[PDB]
């Protein structure tokens, strides 16, 4: 689930550590 | 304040404190080795094991190392494996394990840890709430909803659970139902409720149902620092970038890109029309719940700075043309896509996620009447072969009340005031 046009996901970025 | 020492650890409290002293003084390497020594000599000590884990955690911060952190994550688990672990220490250790697993993106791992935590501390509401967040972070909204329903069946006025339950309702398009939860949750002031996502979605839910008070929530959300302004409500920002709803080509500095789009617009048009005629499944329905009614689909060539190679087979000349323009093809917080909208469509007022991009629209097939776009307090129209540019972190709204289809080409670019350094570093959206 990606935030393309809106802000509908709980988080829009991906977690990849440091 | 927390009781971290079991019977045996009290008997070695002086060695344990000596090791912890080293860590708080920032001598991490000496501290790691001190706790390793303690672990060797007392391999059943929960406090020694946790100390080893905490040093590894600090060391991972020092070295900014995921591999070292994975080591800490396992050591936090070892603490829980040991005999006779005090409850406060068990909870601290497994909580930290889950938090660091999420930081690494091991969301399924975190979820198992959180399920363990809830099994171990069945009366701890905060941990059930944390479990719901674990489910939300892997996209499992069905399970998250069940979690907050359980929390609310026992503590009906838990504000964290309310705002999260409202968030989920809103995401399922249960607009009216979500409003009281979002609003009561925020008003609770409970920890975790003063978050821009909940102001954002309460105001939006209110707008959709015609509630005049939406902007009071936007105003409060701006007062509390979540929104750059009442009109610009994105949540993934670089502070300081110039904020304007409408931009001219010259203001952006991407004049060569605008010239190429306008000089070559008919080839871009024609490939879109060919896909509409012969490959219509490449156009995919908008799926972020942004339509009140009607039909709106997009055919995406780049997303997150990555070319879709199958899609570009359908618009090969357009993709070739755009490759000369890294300000859009390497915009990892925007897209490049065709956008078709048909009569009878109304797109809800909405905001994009980030102020780090600007959005270009090139008109391709624009009916003479019935189509318009508002950004903040100004409405405009499209023209065939002409580019409009707006900042879609500002609230914007679109109508399609023509008697035939309307096709545009959308090209996102990095906000011009972002340095090459930020453009390489910001995480993709
Ligand atoms: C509705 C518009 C797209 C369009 O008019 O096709 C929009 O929200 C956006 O470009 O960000
Ligand atoms: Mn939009």
């Amino acid at each position: 689930g990606k935030c393309k046009d809106g802000l509908g996901e709980y988080t829009c970025t991906s977690l990849e550590g440091f | 304040k927390p009781k971290l020492l079991n019977k045996f650890d009290k008997t070695i409290k002086a060695e344990l404190d000596a090791a912890e002293k080293l860590r708080k003084r920032g001598k991490i390497e000496e501290a790691v080795n001190a706790f390793k020594e303690l672990v060797r000599k007392y391999p059943q000590s929960p406090r020694a094991r946790y100390g080893k884990a905490q040093c590894e955690d600090d060391l991972a911060e020092k070295r900014r190392s995921n591999e070292v952190l994975r080591g800490a994550i396992e050591t936090y688990q070892e603490v829980a494996s040991l005999p006779d672990v005090p409850a406060d220490l068990l909870k601290l250790s497994l909580k930290r394990r889950s938090d660091r697993q999420q930081f690494l993106g091991h969301m399924r791992g975190s979820l198992l840890t959180l399920q363990r935590l809830v099994q171990l501390f069945p009366n701890d509401t905060s941990l059930k709430n944390d479990l719901g967040v674990g489910y939300l972070l892997i996209g499992d909204n069905d399970n998250a909803k069940k979690v907050y329903e359980e929390v609310l069946s026992v503590t009906p006025n838990d504000g964290f659970a309310k705002v999260h339950y409202g968030f989920i309702l809103k995401a399922q398009n249960k607009i009216a139902e979500s409003i009281p939860y979002l609003k009561e949750g925020i008003e609770s002031g409970d920890p975790g409720t003063d978050d821009g996502r909940f102001y954002f979605h309460l105001g939006d839910a209110m707008q959709r149902v015609g509630n005049k008070e939406a902007y009071k929530w936007y105003e409060l959300g701006h007062k509390r620092g979540h929104f750059a302004s009442v009109w610009q409500r994105s949540l993934y920002n670089v502070n300081g970038l110039k904020a304007q709803p409408w931009w001219t080509p010259k203001e952006t500095g991407y004049t060569e890109l605008v010239k190429s789009l306008e000089r070559n617009w008919k080839l871009i048009r024609d490939e879109g029309l060919a896909v509409m005629d012969k490959a219509k499944g490449l156009f995919l329905p908008e799926d972020e719940n942004l339509r009140e009614k009607g039909d709106w689909s997009q055919f995406t060539l780049w997303q997150q700075g990555r070319r879709n190679e199958n899609a570009c087979k359908g618009a090969p000349k357009t993709c070739t043309l755009l490759e000369k323009f890294p300000e859009t093809t390497g915009c990892r917080r925007g897209q490049i896509k065709y956008s078709i909208m048909h009569p009878g469509t109304h797109v809800w007022p909405h905001t994009g996620p980030t102020n780090c991009r600007l959005r270009m629209h090139l008109g391709l097939v624009i009916p003479k009447e019935g189509c318009k776009i508002r950004c903040a307090n100004e409405t405009k129209t499209w023209e065939e072969g002409k580019v409009l540019i707006f900042d879609d972190s500002f609230e914007h709204e679109v109508w399609q009340d023509a008697s035939s289809f309307r096709l545009i080409f959308i090209v996102d670019v990095w906000h011009p005031e972002l340095t090459p350094q930020q453009r390489r570093s910001l995480p993709a959206i």
